[PDB]
């Protein structure tokens, strides 16, 4: 009693982003580059066109 | 008649010609040019003539 006293208000607010992202999945691949600068030798023919 | 060969991307594909189609496309497409410039197995910086 006696005192009066003079009130501002705030507020925060509380939020997951994080939790959504993840890394879903990941992957790769196996490749035959022709680089020209080869030879046959081993085997033949296989995949045709 | 230059007979350029179309080119296949990047991954195996159906599409273009196959290098055996190229082959001989290419060849080709020397001799041509060629023939009208080397007339046989040598080229000519003079140019060749045709009787």
């Amino acid at each position: 009693v006696g005192f009066g006293f003079i009130a501002i208000t705030l507020l925060t607010m509380f939020i997951n982003v994080g939790l959504t992202l993840k890394h879903t999945e990941t992957i790769i691949n196996k490749y035959k580059n022709y680089k020209w600068d080869s030879g046959l030798p081993t085997e033949y023919a296989d995949r045709i066109a | 008649m230059k007979q350029n060969i179309n080119i296949g991307n990047v991954v195996d594909d159906g599409t273009g010609d196959y290098l055996r189609k190229g082959g001989i496309k290419i060849n080709e497409n020397f001799d041509e040019l060629y023939y009208e410039l080397g007339d046989g197995d040598v080229p000519y910086s003079a140019g060749a003539w045709k009787t």
